[PDB]
C-alpha cells in the first residue's frame, strides 16, 4: 500500500482528510451539543 | 330515615338500577358480569341497613339508596380513586392549583 | 416533497387561480374520525338540578342524561384516567381538583359556543371532543409569546419576529399574532380602502401588516386553507371578491377571542404551575384547537343534538359585533 | 462595518448560539424601528443599530459607485 | 515532523492555521455564551 | 478481476468511490438519525 503515494499526491490526500476530518469532527461535536443527553456544556441530566 | 329507591322510578328507569344483578340489562354495551353496586365508585354503603348504601349517581339521597346486589349503566369501578387527577400534574399542585 | 395524486378543489371564477390543492396522503384520518354517539337516554324524572348536592350547570337534564353526559365527557377528555380525572375518588360532590372546576367552565362554554356562535359554527356545534379528541390536553392550544424587557441599547432585538416559529407556520413573521387578534381585538384590516392615500386617516405599518400576514399563516395551515380560499389576493380587501369562507372565518376570529378572553383566560388563576406557558398564562384557544387542519372540525359531524347538556341558551346580550369591533360588550377588562 | 452590525445583531438575536444562528440562519434579522419613532433616531436595540447599518451599508455603495 | 514542510507549504499552512483557529476560538467563546452555565457575561450560578 | 483497471481509470475511481461511500455513508447515518428506533443519541425505547 505504500505505492497508493506513487499514485495519489500525498499533499492533496493530506488536506482531502485534514478537510474531512474537520468536517467531520465539528460535524460530531455539534451534533452532540444538538442533543439532549450529550450536550456537555448544557448541562442536563439523564 | 333512609327509604330505599324504587326500581320503577324514572331516575332508576332512565339509568337501568335493578335490585339485582340478574334482570339488568346483560345486553347492554357497558357490562361486565362482576359489577356490583358494592363494586361501584359510586356507592357508600349505609351505617345501618347492611345491605343497603348511598348512591352518587342519586346525590347521596337518603331517601334513594341502591341494594349492594344492584346494577345500572352508570357503574363504574371501585378500582379507580386509587390515582386522581391528571397523573402528571403532582400532587403538591394538583388540589386547588 | 410530495407528489401526485393531488386533490383539487376550485374556489373561485376559472382563471383566476383561486383553488385549493390538498394531499390525500397527509391527512390523519383519525385524528378527525367523529366518535360513536351512545344511545338517547331517557328524559324523564326530575332535573339533576333535584336530585346532586353540588351541580350548577347541567341543572335541566335528566339523571339517566347526566350520567351518560357524564360518561360522554370521560371518554372525550380523560379515557384513561377514568372519573376520577375530575373528582375526588368517590366524592362526586366535591370541587376539590382543579380539573373540576375547569371542567365546570368548560361545560359552560361549551354550552355558550353551542348556542351563540352559529355564524361561525352553523348548526355542528362543538362538543369537549372537538377540542380534545380524546386527550386530557388539546393538542393545538398557544401560549403567549415572553416579552423580555429588552435591553434598548443591546443587540439582537426581535420585535417578535425573525425567528422561525411553529406559531407563524415557519415564517420569520410576528409570533405574537395570537395575542393582538385572537385574545386582543387589535385591528385586522391592512389594506386602504381609497385610491389615493390619506396618510393621517390610513397609516398601517409594514410591520402590523406582517402581524396580520402572520395571523393569516395560521388560519391557512389551521384549517387546510390557503389564502386563496378566502380571498382574490389580486384584491384582497375586497369582501364581495371573496368566497362566504371569508364571513364565516370572520365569526370564528371572533369567537376565538371570545373563548379566550371570557372563558380561558378566567382559568389562568387556578392552573397548576405544570400547565401554564413560560409567561405563567394558560394554554389558549387557536384556530387548529377545533380544526386540526382541516375545513370541517370532526369531518363536519353534527355530535351537539346527541348530547343534551353542551347546548346552552340564546344570550340576549350576544351581538357577535362587541367583540373590538364597533365595541367592547362582550370582552371582559382584562383581555391581553 | 455594516456586515459586523447586522452579524452581531444576528447573532445576540439567537444568544450567541452558532448553532442556532445556522438553524435560524434565514429567519434573522436586524430589525427596523417600530412605527412609532417616526423618522427619529431610535435607541439601538429599537432600530438604532438597523439605522447604523442601513447609514454604513449606504456609504459603503456609494463609495464602490 | 520538519518532512511535513516538504509537503505542505509552510507560508500556506501557517496562514490557514491562524484563519481556521480564529474561526473556531471566536465560534467555540461564542457557543460558551449561549450555555447558560458558563457565559461569563452573564453570570449565572453554575 | 485485475483488469477492471485497463477499462476505468483507477486513480479517479478510488476518488470517486471515497466521495461517493462518504455521501452515501452520512445518509444512511442520518436516516437512523430520523429514525425513532435507531437513533441512538435520542435513546428511545425498541
Ligand atoms: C474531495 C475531493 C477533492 C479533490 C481531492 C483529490 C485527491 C486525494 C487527489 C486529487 C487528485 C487530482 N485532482 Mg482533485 N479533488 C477534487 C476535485 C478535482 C476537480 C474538480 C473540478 O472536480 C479537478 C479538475 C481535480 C484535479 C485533480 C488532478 C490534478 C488530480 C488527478 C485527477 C483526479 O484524480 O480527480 C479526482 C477528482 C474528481 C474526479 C472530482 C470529484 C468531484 C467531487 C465528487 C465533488 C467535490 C467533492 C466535495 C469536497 C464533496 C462532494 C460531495 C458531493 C458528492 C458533491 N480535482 C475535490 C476538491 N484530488 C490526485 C492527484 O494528486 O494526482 C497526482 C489525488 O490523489
Ligand atoms: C469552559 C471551557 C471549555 C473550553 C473552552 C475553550 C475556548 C474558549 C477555547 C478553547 C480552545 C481549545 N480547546 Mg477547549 N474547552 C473545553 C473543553 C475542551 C475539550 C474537552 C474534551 O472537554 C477539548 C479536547 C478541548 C480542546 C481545545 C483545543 C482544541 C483548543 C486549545 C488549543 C490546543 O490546546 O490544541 C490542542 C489540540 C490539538 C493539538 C488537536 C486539535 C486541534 C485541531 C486542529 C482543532 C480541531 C477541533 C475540531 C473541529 C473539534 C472542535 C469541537 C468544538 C466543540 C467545536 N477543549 C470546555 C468545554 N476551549 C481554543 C480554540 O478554539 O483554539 C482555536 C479556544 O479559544
Ligand atoms: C446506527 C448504529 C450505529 C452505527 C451503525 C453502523 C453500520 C452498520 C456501519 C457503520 C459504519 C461506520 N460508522 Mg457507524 N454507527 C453508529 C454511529 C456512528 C458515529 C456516531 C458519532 O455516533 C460515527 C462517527 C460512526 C462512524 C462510522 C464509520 C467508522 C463507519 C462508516 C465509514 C464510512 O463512512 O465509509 C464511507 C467511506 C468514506 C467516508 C471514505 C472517506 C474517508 C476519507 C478520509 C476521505 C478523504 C478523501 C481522500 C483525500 C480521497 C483520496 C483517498 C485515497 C484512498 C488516498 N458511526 C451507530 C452507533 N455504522 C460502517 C462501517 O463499518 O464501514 C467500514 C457500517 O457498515
Ligand atoms: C429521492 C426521494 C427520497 C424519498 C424519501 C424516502 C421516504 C419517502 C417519504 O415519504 O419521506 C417523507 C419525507 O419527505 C420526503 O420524501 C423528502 C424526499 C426528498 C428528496 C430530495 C429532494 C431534493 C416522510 O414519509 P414517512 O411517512 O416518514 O415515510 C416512512
Ligand atoms: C422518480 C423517482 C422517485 C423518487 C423516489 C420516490 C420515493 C417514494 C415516494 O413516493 O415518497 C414520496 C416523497 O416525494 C417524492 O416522491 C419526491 C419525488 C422526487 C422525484 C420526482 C411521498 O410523498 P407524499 O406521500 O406526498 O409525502 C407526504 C408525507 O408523507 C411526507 O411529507
Ligand atoms: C435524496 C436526498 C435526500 C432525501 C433523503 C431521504 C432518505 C429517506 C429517509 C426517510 C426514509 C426512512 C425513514 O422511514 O425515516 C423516517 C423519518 O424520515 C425523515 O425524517 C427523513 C430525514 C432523512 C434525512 C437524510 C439526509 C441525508 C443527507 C444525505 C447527504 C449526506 C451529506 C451530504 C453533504 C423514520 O420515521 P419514524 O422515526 O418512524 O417517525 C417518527 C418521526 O420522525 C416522524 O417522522
Ligand atoms: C457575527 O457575525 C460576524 C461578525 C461573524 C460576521 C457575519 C455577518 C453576517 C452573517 C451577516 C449576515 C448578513 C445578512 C444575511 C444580511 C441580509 C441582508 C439583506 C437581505 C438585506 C436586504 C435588503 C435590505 C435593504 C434594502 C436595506 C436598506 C436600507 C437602507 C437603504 C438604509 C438607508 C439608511 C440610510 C441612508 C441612513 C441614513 C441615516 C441618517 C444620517 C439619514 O439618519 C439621520
Ligand atoms: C376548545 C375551545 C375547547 C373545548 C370545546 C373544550 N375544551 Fe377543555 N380545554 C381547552 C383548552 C385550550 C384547555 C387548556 C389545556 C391546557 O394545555 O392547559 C382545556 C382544558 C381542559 C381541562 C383541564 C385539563 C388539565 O389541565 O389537565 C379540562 C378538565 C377540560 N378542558 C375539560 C373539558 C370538557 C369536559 C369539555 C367539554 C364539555 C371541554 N373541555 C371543552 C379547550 C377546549
Ligand atoms: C379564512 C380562513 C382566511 C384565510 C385562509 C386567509 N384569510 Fe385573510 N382574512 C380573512 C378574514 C375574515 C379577514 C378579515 C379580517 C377582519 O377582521 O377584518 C382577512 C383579512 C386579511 C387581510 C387584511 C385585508 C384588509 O381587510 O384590509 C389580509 C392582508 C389578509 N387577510 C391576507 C391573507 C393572506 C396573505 C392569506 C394567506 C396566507 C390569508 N389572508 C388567508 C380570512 C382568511
Ligand atoms: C371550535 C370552537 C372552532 C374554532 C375555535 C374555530 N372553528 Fe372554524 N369551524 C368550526 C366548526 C364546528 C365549523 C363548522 C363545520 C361544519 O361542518 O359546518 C367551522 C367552520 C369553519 C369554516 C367554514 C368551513 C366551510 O364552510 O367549509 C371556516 C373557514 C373556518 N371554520 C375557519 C376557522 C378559522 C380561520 C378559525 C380561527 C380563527 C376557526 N375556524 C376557529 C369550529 C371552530
Ligand atoms: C371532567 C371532565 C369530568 C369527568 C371526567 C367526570 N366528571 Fe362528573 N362532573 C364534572 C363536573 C364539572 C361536574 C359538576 C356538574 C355541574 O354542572 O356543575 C360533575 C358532576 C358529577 C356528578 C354530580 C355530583 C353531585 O353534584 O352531587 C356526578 C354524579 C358525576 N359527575 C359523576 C361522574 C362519573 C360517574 C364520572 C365517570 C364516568 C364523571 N363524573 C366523570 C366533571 C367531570
Ligand atoms: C439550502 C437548502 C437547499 C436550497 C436549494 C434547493 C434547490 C432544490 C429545491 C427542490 C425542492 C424540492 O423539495 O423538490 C422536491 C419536491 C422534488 O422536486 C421534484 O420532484 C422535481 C420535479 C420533478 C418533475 C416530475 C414530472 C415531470 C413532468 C411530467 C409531465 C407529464
Ligand atoms: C439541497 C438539497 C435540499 C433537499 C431538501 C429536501 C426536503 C425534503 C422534504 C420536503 C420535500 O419537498
Ligand atoms: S351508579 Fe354505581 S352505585 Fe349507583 S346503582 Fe349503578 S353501580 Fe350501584
Amino acid at each position: 500500500m505504500w505505492r497508493l503515494w506513487k499514485l495519489y499526491d500525498p499533499r492533496r490526500v493530506l488536506i482531502g482528510i485534514f478537510s474531512w476530518l474537520a468536517v467531520l469532527a465539528l460535524v460530531i461535536h455539534f451534533i452532540l451539543l444538538s442533543t439532549d443527553r450529550f450536550n456537555w456544556v448544557g448541562g442536563a441530566a439523564v | 330515615t333512609w327509604e330505599i329507591i324504587s326500581e320503577d322510578a324514572p331516575e332508576a328507569k332512565g339509568i337501568g338500577y335493578v335490585h339485582n344483578q340478574a334482570d339488568a340489562d346483560m345486553d347492554h354495551p357497558r357490562f361486565e358480569s362482576h359489577q356490583f353496586c358494592a363494586n361501584c365508585l359510586l356507592y357508600v354503603p349505609h351505617e345501618e341497613d347492611g345491605d343497603h348504601g348511598y348512591c352518587a349517581a342519586f346525590g347521596m339521597d337518603e331517601k334513594r339508596l341502591v341494594n349492594a346486589n344492584g346494577w345500572c349503566w352508570a357503574w363504574e369501578d371501585a378500582g379507580d380513586a386509587a390515582e386522581v387527577g391528571p397523573r402528571d400534574v403532582p400532587a403538591d399542585q394538583l388540589r386547588r392549583g | 416533497c410530495e407528489r401526485p395524486p393531488v386533490d383539487t378543489e376550485q374556489k373561485g371564477y376559472r382563471g383566476t387561480g383561486m383553488e385549493e390543492v390538498n394531499n390525500p396522503r397527509l391527512r390523519d384520518d383519525d385524528l378527525h374520525l367523529a366518535p360513536e354517539a351512545a344511545d338517547p337516554v331517557s328524559a324523564e324524572g326530575p332535573r339533576a338540578g333535584e336530585i346532586y348536592q353540588n351541580v350548577e350547570v347541567l341543572d335541566d337534564l335528566s339523571v339517566a342524561e347526566f350520567t351518560r353526559l357524564m360518561q360522554s365527557m370521560t371518554d372525550w377528555v380523560s379515557p384513561d384516567e377514568g372519573c376520577t380525572y375530575c373528582h375526588d375518588g368517590n366524592d362526586f360532590a366535591s370541587e376539590e381538583l382543579y380539573t373540576y372546576q375547569v371542567s365546570r367552565q368548560m361545560i359552560e362554554m361549551n354550552r355558550y359556543v353551542n348556542a351563540n356562535w352559529d355564524s361561525h359554527m352553523d348548526d355542528t356545534g362543538v362538543t369537549c371532543y372537538t377540542c380534545h379528541r380524546g386527550e386530557n390536553l388539546p393538542e393545538e392550544s398557544w401560549f403567549a409569546e415572553p416579552t423580555p424587557d429588552v435591553n434598548m441599547a443591546g443587540l439582537g432585538n426581535t420585535m417578535m419576529q425573525n425567528l422561525a416559529s411553529e406559531k407563524t407556520e415557519y415564517t420569520s413573521l410576528p409570533r405574537n399574532a395570537f395575542e393582538r387578534y385572537l385574545l386582543g381585538h387589535d385591528d385586522l384590516r391592512v389594506e386602504g380602502d381609497t385610491i389615493l392615500p390619506h396618510l393621517d386617516e390610513w397609516d398601517v405599518s409594514l410591520q402590523d401588516t406582517e402581524a396580520s400576514y402572520s395571523l393569516m399563516m395560521h388560519m391557512s395551515a389551521a384549517t387546510g386553507s390557503n389564502c386563496t380560499t378566502c380571498h382574490n389576493t389580486g384584491r384582497l380587501g375586497q369582501w364581495d371578491e371573496s368566497p362566504e369562507e371569508r364571513e364565516i372565518s370572520w365569526h370564528g376570529i371572533r369567537m376565538t377571542r371570545d373563548i379566550n378572553a371570557n372563558w380561558i383566560e378566567p382559568l389562568e388563576a387556578g392552573q397548576p404551575e405544570v400547565r401554564l406557558g413560560p409567561t405563567g398564562d394558560i394554554a389558549k384557544v387557536q384556530c387548529a384547537t377545533c380544526h386540526y387542519g382541516e375545513q370541517l372540525p370532526l369531518d363536519g359531524a353534527k355530535m351537539v343534538d346527541d348530547y343534551p347538556g353542551l347546548m346552552g341558551e340564546e344570550d340576549a346580550d350576544f351581538d357577535f359585533l362587541q367583540f373590538g369591533d364597533l365595541g367592547t360588550d362582550g370582552l371582559r377588562d382584562r383581555n391581553a | 462595518v455594516s456586515i459586523v452590525i447586522i452579524g452581531m445583531n444576528m447573532l445576540a438575536s439567537v444568544d450567541w448560539s452558532p448553532l442556532e444562528f445556522i438553524r435560524q440562519f434565514f429567519w434573522v434579522a436586524l430589525e427596523p424601528p417600530p412605527p412609532e419613532y417616526g423618522l427619529s433616531l431610535p435607541p439601538l436595540n429599537d432600530g438604532g443599530w438597523w439605522l447604523i447599518a442601513g447609514f454604513t451599508l449606504t456609504l459603503s455603495v456609494l463609495l464602490w459607485f | 515532523m520538519w518532512r511535513m514542510w516538504k509537503i505542505l507549504d509552510y507560508r500556506r499552512t501557517v496562514v490557514l492555521a491562524h484563519v481556521g483557529m480564529a474561526v473556531l476560538a471566536l465560534l467555540i467563546h461564542f457557543i460558551l455564551l449561549s450555555t447558560e452555565n458558563f457565559n461569563w457575561l452573564q453570570g449565572n450560578p453554575y
